[PDB]
């Protein structure tokens, strides 16, 4: 859908330039598509290449298509301060989970 | 601009606004010196769950980039902090203050005070990479005449600030990050 709105809005400004435009014969090329549809909305792909800790790429099953989460773990204090002790490392989770 | 305070843009239902957000101790730091308990944020400005969800994540984002940056300093493992964030903001605009307390806590828990006049905005992750956030003309427009003149966005909104008109632009100089490590090398010189 959104390719097919661009493509007309490339087309029309397009038409624009030929009922007063000099040119009598567009030829859109890599190089001059700026002027009809400005700058890119996007340029990145991917989120970006792991973060060596502690991620994972993820597909998931959205509404509208699949799409690509990264889930993201971290520590949450300093690891030993105490390692003789007995209190287990709670996980706090986030994300507005549901409860299953 | 005292220490632990940062001023911070946001899209109001009705045009933009320069709300401020604050920190500040709220028990003694030393009632256990080797005591091994959390520094339990109590955040407060009448916030809905996003905003406490947001509020959380940042909070870990910061004691996990102090222990890494300045490992000495542990003011903020343990010591249990009152964080005022101002209403106002639409819900979904809410997430969009994030980067901010990401910063508010590190100044308190370094003493320097931020460089002055320099209102910043954006998402933020557990790893630290900023992401886009809308609603960006209303927010120029409102943090032009607060006097602010160092505005840092988000590396991926850019192409939305370098279409608004060109007289809204003039003056104030901008920045752009995706890596929040940068953004601490701007603030704090």
């Amino acid at each position: 859908r959104n390719l097919q709105k661009q493509v007309e809005k490339v087309l029309r400004k397009s038409a624009y330039k030929i009922v007063s435009g000099e040119a009598e014969s567009v030829e859109v090329t890599p190089e001059n598509l700026q002027d009809f549809v400005g700058k890119p909305v996007f340029t990145v792909e991917r989120m970006y290449d792991v973060t060596p800790p502690g991620v994972v790429m993820g597909l998931a099953w959205t509404a509208m298509g699949g799409s690509t989460l990264f889930v993201e773990t971290s520590l949450r204090r300093p690891q030993d301060k105490d390692a003789k002790g007995d209190k287990d490392g709670s996980l706090e989770v986030t994300g507005q989970l549901g409860e299953v | 601009t005292p220490p632990g305070v940062v001023m911070g843009l946001a899209w109001t239902a009705m045009g933009g606004s320069t709300l401020f957000v604050e920190t500040s101790l709220r028990r003694p730091q030393d009632k256990d010196a080797k005591g091994d308990k959390d520094g339990s944020l109590e955040v407060t400005g009448q916030l809905g769950e996003v905003m406490k969800e947001s509020a959380r994540i940042a909070y870990t984002f910061a004691r996990a980039f102090l222990m890494q940056h300045a490992p000495a300093n542990d003011y903020l493992v343990t010591s249990h902090i009152h964080l005022h964030v101002p209403e106002g903001a639409t819900p979904k605009d809410g997430p969009s203050a994030g980067c901010t307390i990401v910063t508010a806590l590190l100044s308190l828990a370094m003493g320097r005070p931020v460089r002055q006049n320099l209102a910043m905005t954006g998402e933020v992750s557990l790893t630290g990479k900023i992401l886009p956030v809308g609603g960006i003309k209303e927010k120029t427009i409102a943090a032009k005449r607060a006097g602010v003149t160092c505005i840092v966005l988000p590396a991926e909104n850019k192409k939305d600030f370098y279409d608004l008109a060109a007289f809204i632009t003039e003056g104030l100089e901008v920045h752009f990050v995706e890596h929040y490590r940068e953004i601490f090398d701007i603030a704090f010189p």
